[PDB]
């Protein structure tokens, strides 16, 4: 994609935002028209400016769109929580197709931060018939997209079969993830207690389970 | 009042081929263009291409010019206004950068600049290109965790793991239960296994007046697993 | 007047190729029972319609794709009399008939009857099951114009009976020489068949004899109600109800009246 | 693009709008010859296309006591209400025909007539004598 | 920003049933057969049939709820009566 | 106040001025329906609404070789003479009736609309089209 945007953008609760859509002379906005995607990553889209500053319907007058000689430019008054997404922009003609932009990420922050949830469960008794063994960490409701997750088997760091996923954002405009941890039964049996630690940036949230219990 | 959707999810092979389906309803199916744009992670979204019903006039990206044929069905008029169209989707040659969720969508406008853009977007249809085998989950039950002591609040849920193909949908009690149904992503391991669970948060006092039971149904593998979470729960500040 | 033009047409239902006319196509008023005379042609496909399938005291009009020959003949070469009745009228009588005398029938080749039921009847499956057997006989009893194959010709009023054409039951590949098919037909001349009962018409003599060629496009037939579901169903002939004639051929056509005046938001400003 | 009589009827309103007198140089004058004298059935006949122009002239009255009285496309002083189809431009004069729009309006349009009729030329023309004397 | 607009001469239509004509086909005056059906009120056929398709339109048809089926029965029934009202009675033939 | 059809028939005149949309839309379309076919009875009543048509058109045509063509309230270019109603301005409008003014007028009402049918588009069309070539 020639189509360049802002790399990475953030912002504040009830504010402003600017970001930015163009390319070179081939792929210019003198003569093309702009449009503006707003893109929930896994979800469906939505057309919110089409052809130019003009809006698709349905859409709050809190955004709008400019476009100069150079580039083109996606303006957003009164910042929700809801906004917090992946944006793209694309360039096209009457008969061309569309033309997809680098994309730029949307974090609106100023909000309410969210308490973790964070949960550990071992396998049952019919993963003992299958002779393995999954520790279960679930994370759920928490505000900043960055977690840190260790696993410790008897209070000693594990490092094969460490699994940990992306963080995910929850529909109630939370986030949320998860974590793994595949052993044996040998494994299972010659310990003590198991812990899934996950580091918050204001916290640390800590669960232990044991196979004797 | 365009209700647009898609085809399921299916798995297949690198090399071979898939077809995806576009089934319409609520509008005229020939009056606007059909879009189609997919999303890899390896490259991001991409516009493939839109086709029109009305004037059989298509235009595909140069890069899928070869791989990518796009047909449409003509369209059955319920109303005057009102028709039930179809637009299908062949892709061929699959490799590994062609994994990710596919679109069709609607045509902006009737006439002018923007005609064809895409507004009225389909829930999407996600495809796993693999070699690897088709592989059933293993459905556990979750045991109650309290929540909060003082008000009273437990938690419990379903464990699906270790599936290859395609991700699953859960209901509750044949989703007669859809109030604190929570449901979280799956996870990727070393030898490319996903999993993942779900739960609901379910009053402390509604255990001998309701029943749960999760419903899980896995469509590439044609599968399903119901569940009965058992009442009895364990953490200990729920039990007093 | 709003002109379908797609070539199946349900007759109930949302035609998505319409076209507009002032004036409508040629139609041939013809007064006809159990069989559709002169008229127009279906378009590819044999079409069954009906108000209700479902329910049986509902005729089932049919249409055909190709058109079955018939050819009717009075063969009495007949003479008229004009006798003086009052001080301006005259009054025509059927004079001897001068030659050999037989009964009028009419003509139906024996080929064409058996393709066009060969193919009405997989038009009928459709509607009552892939694979299974219907029957029609003759028709039940009643009215003489209901009953019979009437008609006109020349002038002459025939009532044709078509027992001779309704024995037929149906293998899923089949049915259970000749060249040609007859029909006895009987001439009537004073009708009341206007629905004004208070008056009937003479029909005056012909002189001479009388032969008339004619497609058959249609047909009008009733279902023999009751619990025949796990059984056969059976299409006996009818008629009576001189609209289900004329339905053949205004199916297509439907009136609309123009509303010119519309409302709709731009930007100006008067003076 | 012409297209004839009723040609645009499931176009765009952008593009109807370009085939205005089309439609309305074939409603009135369909003239047919009664130069016959057939008793009965001329009655019925004559009466459709008197009540023709009975329903002709219904429009031309209503096109007269508005501010709008030329014979085409005509603009007035009446604003339009956000609660009658809450769209934007170019969402209606490029994805919508007229019979879908009279769809949409016939649940508020009995009041727009009222509105052309009484907001303007009640008080229009009473300020066009009240401001004419200067 | 935005105000009505009348515009004159829309493609609206309204589903309704009045009179219809009818037409002569115009061989009638080579005929001469004093009478036929209706040969002796209906008009002259135009010299081209003004037969419009019209594109991107649905129209819901009922062949069974039409109303020019009405007037085509009645129509030939009054065209019975009057073609038999000025000819020979036969009332004194009931002997 | 508006008190319906001809409600300002006993009115004064500038406020029977505020009612002149209401007087002229039920005038013209009184429809009614002739689907029946009944035969001799219809010719009378059809002979009715079509002589109406006949007289409404007769004072369109008066109302369009006069320089007044909108079917509203509208002004000429002829003076009004002082042996026609010796009075001033409202005494006119607001204390008199439709009804009695066309009684003193009756004496001199036939030769004002020659006066607007000559003295203006016989003369005001003549000099329309020997001024605008400049
Ligand atoms: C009935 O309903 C249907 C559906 O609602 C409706 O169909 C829509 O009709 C509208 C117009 O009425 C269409 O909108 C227009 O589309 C124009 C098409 O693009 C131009 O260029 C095409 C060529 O593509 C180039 O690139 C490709 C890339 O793949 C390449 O292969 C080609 O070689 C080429 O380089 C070209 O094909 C097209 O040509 C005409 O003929 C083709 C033959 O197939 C035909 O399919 C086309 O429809 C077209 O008639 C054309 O030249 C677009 O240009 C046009 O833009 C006009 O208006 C804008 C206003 O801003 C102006 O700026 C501009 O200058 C133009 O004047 C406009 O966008 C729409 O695409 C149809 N399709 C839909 C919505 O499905 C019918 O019209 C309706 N009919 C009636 C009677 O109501
Ligand atoms: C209504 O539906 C009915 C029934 O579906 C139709 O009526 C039927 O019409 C047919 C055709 O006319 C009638 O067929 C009869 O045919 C015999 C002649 O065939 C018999 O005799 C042959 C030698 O004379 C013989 O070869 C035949 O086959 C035998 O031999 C072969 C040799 O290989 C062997 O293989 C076979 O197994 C046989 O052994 C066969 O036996 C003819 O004689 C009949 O007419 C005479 O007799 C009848 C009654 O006896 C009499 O009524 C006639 O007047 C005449 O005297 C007859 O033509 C069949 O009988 C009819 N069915 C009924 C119930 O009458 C009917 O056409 C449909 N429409 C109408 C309008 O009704
Ligand atoms: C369905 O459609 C078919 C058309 O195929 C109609 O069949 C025609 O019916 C008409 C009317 O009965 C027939 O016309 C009559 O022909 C008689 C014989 O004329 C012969 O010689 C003439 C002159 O050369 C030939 O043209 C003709 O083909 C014959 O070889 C005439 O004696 C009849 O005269 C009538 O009209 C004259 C006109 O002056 C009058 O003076 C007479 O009094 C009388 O009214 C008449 O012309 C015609 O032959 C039929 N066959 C055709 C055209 O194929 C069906 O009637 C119609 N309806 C139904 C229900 O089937
Ligand atoms: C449908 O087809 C069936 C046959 O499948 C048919 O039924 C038959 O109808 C005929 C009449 O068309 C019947 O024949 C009559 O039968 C009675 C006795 O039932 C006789 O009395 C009759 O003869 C009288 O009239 C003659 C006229 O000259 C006299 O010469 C004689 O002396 C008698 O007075 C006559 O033979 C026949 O019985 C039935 N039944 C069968 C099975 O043949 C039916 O009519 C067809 N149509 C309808 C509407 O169903
Ligand atoms: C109308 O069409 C049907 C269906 O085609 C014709 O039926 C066919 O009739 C012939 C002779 O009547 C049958 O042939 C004979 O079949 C018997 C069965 O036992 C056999 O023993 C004889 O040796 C001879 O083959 C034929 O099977 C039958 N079916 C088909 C499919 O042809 C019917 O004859 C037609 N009526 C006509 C042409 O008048
Ligand atoms: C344009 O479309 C937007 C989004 O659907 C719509 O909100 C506009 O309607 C009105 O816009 C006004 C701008 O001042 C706003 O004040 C008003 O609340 C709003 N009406 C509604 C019902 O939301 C559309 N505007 C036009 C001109 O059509
Ligand atoms: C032809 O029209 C009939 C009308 O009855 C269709 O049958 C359905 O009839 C019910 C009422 O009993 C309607 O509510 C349905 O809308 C009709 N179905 C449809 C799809 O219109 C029948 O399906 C139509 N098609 C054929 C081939 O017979
Ligand atoms: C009805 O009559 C017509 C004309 O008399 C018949 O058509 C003739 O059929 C024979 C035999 O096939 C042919 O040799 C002639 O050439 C045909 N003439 C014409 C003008 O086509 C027709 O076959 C008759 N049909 C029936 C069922 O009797
Ligand atoms: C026209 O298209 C727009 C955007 O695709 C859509 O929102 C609108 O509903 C369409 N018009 C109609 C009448 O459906
Ligand atoms: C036809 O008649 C049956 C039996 O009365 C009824 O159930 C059905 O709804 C009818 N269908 C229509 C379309 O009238
Ligand atoms: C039933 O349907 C099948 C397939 O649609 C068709 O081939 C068959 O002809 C139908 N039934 C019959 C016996 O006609
Ligand atoms: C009809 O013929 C087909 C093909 O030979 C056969 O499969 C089918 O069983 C036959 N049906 C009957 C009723 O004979
Ligand atoms: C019967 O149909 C054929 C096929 O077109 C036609 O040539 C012939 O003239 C028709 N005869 C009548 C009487 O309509
Ligand atoms: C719009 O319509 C509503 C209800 O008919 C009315 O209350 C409102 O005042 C109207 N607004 C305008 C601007 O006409
Ligand atoms: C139109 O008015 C009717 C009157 O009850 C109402 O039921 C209907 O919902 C209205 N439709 C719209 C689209 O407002
Ligand atoms: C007024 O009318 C009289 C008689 O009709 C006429 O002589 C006189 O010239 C008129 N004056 C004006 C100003 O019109
Ligand atoms: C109106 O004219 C007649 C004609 O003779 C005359 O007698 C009468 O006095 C006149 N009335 C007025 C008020 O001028």
């Amino acid at each position: 994609s020639v189509l360049t945007q802002s790399a990475s953008v953030s912002g504040s609760l009830g504010q402003s935002v600017t970001i930015s859509c163009t390319g070179p002379n081939s792929v210019c906005c003198s003569h093309k028209s702009i449009s503006w995607y707003q893109w929930p990553p896994g979800r469906a889209p939505t057309l919110i400016i089409y052809e130019d500053n003009e809006r698709a319907p349905g859409i709050s007058p809190r955004f709008s769109g400019y476009k100069s000689y150079w580039s083109a430019y996606l303006t957003i008054s009164d910042l929700r929580p809801e906004d917090e997404t992946t944006y793209y922009c694309c360039s096209y003609t009457h008969n061309s197709g569309c033309v997809f932009g680098t994309g730029t990420k949307v974090s609106v922050l100023g909000q309410s931060k969210a308490n973790p949830s964070v949960t550990l469960f071992p396998p049952s008794s019919e993963e003992l018939q299958a002779n393995k063994a999954t520790l279960v960490c679930l994370i759920s409701d928490f505000y900043p997209g960055a977690v840190t997750v260790a696993w410790k088997a008897d209070s000693s760091p594990v490092k094969a079969g460490v699994e940990t996923t992306t963080p995910s954002k929850q529909s109630n405009n939370k986030y949320a993830a998860s974590s793994y941890l595949s052993l044996t039964p040998e494994q299972w049996k010659s310990h003590r207690s198991y812990s899934c630690q996950v580091t918050h940036e204001g916290s640390t949230v800590e669960k232990t389970v044991a196979p004797t219990e | 009042e365009g209700q647009l959707v898609q085809s399921g999810a299916e798995l297949k092979k690198p090399g071979a081929s898939v077809k995806i389906s576009c089934k319409t309803s609520g509008y005229r199916f020939n009056f606007y263009h059909i879009n189609w744009i997919r999303q890899t992670a390896g490259r991001g979204p991409e516009w493939m291409g839109w086709i029109s019903p009305y004037s059989g006039d298509k235009n595909l990206a140069p890069a899928f010019q070869d791989r990518v044929i796009m047909t449409t069905d003509t369209e059955v008029p319920v109303t005057s206004f009102t028709s039930t169209g179809a637009a299908y989707m062949e892709i061929r040659n699959l490799k590994f950068d062609d994994t990710g969720t596919y679109f069709c969508a609607k045509g902006l406008l009737r006439d002018g600049s923007s005609t064809w853009l895409p507004y009225l977007w389909g829930q999407g249809t996600l495809l796993t290109v693999s070699s690897a085998s088709t592989k059933g989950p293993s459905v556990f039950p979750l045991a109650p965790s309290s929540k909060s002591t003082s008000g009273g609040t437990a938690a419990l849920g379903c464990l699906v793991k270790d599936y290859f193909p395609e991700p699953v949908t859960v209901s509750w009690n044949s989703g007669a239960l859809t109030s604190g149904v929570h449901t979280f992503p799956a996870v990727l391991q070393s030898s490319g296994l996903y999993s993942l669970s779900s739960v609901v948060t379910v009053p402390s006092s509604s255990l001998g007046t309701q029943t749960y039971i999760c419903n899980v149904n896995h469509k590439p593998s044609n599968t399903k697993v119901d569940k009965r979470v058992e009442p009895k729960s364990c953490d200990k500040g729920l039990e007093v | 007047i709003l002109k379908c033009k797609d070539k199946k047409f349900n007759g109930t239902g949302p035609c998505p190729s319409v076209s507009t006319v002032q004036c409508t196509h040629g139609i041939k008023p013809v007064v006809s029972t159990q069989l559709l005379l002169n008229g127009s042609l279906a378009e590819e496909e044999v079409m069954i319609r009906s108000e209700n399938i479902t329910n049986n005291a509902k005729n089932i009009l049919v249409q055909f794709n190709t058109p079955v020959q018939i050819n009717c003949t009075r063969p009495n070469n007949n003479t008229r009399k004009s006798i003086r009745i009052g001080p301006g009228q005259a009054f025509y009588a059927t004079g001897d008939i001068i030659g050999d005398i037989r009964q009028a029938h009419c003509n139906v080749s024996k080929a064409t009857w058996n393709e066009t039921l060969g193919k009405v009847v997989k038009q009928l499956r459709k509607h009552f099951g892939n694979n299974t057997i219907i029957r029609f006989a003759n028709s039940s009893g009643g009215d003489l114009e209901v009953t019979t194959h009437s008609f006109n010709c020349g002038g002459e009023f025939f009532y044709c009976n078509t027992s001779g054409l309704f024995n037929s039951t149906w293998i899923s590949n089949t049915s259970v020489s000749n060249d040609s098919i007859t029909l006895p037909c009987r001439i009537k001349q004073i009708i009341n068949m206007w629905q004004r009962i208070g008056q009937a018409m003479y029909a005056p003599p012909i002189q001479g004899v009388i032969r008339c060629v004619s497609n058959i496009t249609g047909l009008i037939l009733t279902r023999d109600g009751g619990s025949t579901n796990s059984t056969t169903e059976t299409f006996r002939p009818g008629g009576g109800d001189m609209r289900d004639n004329w339905r053949s051929e205004l199916y297509k056509y439907k009136v609309v009246k123009i509303e010119p005046l519309g409302v709709a938001p731009t930007r100006c400003k008067r003076r | 693009v012409f297209l004839g009589f009723l040609g645009a009827a499931g176009s765009t309103m952008g593009a109807a709008s370009m085939t205005l007198t089309v439609q309305a140089r074939n409603l009135l004058s369909g003239n047919p010859d009664w130069l016959p004298d057939m008793t009965v059935w001329g009655i019925k006949q004559l009466q459709a296309r008197v009540l023709a122009v009975e329903r002709y002239l219904r429009d031309q009255q209503l096109l007269g006591i508005w501010g709008c009285s030329g014979k085409l496309i005509c603009c007035t002083n009446v604003p339009w209400n956000s609660s009658w189809s809450n769209r934007n431009l170019s969402e209606i004069w490029d994805n919508m025909t007229w019979l879908q729009w009279d769809k949409e309006i016939s649940n508020y349009t009995q009041i727009i007539y009222g509105l052309l009729e009484e907001s303007q030329n009640q008080q229009e023309k009473n300020e066009q004598d009240l401001l004419a004397l200067d | 920003n935005l105000w009505v607009t009348v515009y004159y001469g829309v493609p609206v239509w309204k589903d309704a049933e009045t009179t219809l004509f009818c037409a002569s086909d115009a061989k009638a005056y080579d005929t001469e057969k004093h009478n036929v059906w209706a040969t002796h009120a209906c008009v002259p056929t135009d010299p081209n049939p003004q037969e419009i398709h019209l594109e991107n339109v649905t129209e819901e048809f009922n062949m069974w709820k039409n109303n020019m089926v009405e007037q085509m029965h009645t129509d030939i029934i009054s065209l019975w009566d009057q073609s038999l009202k000025p000819c020979v009675k036969l009332t004194p033939l009931c002997v």
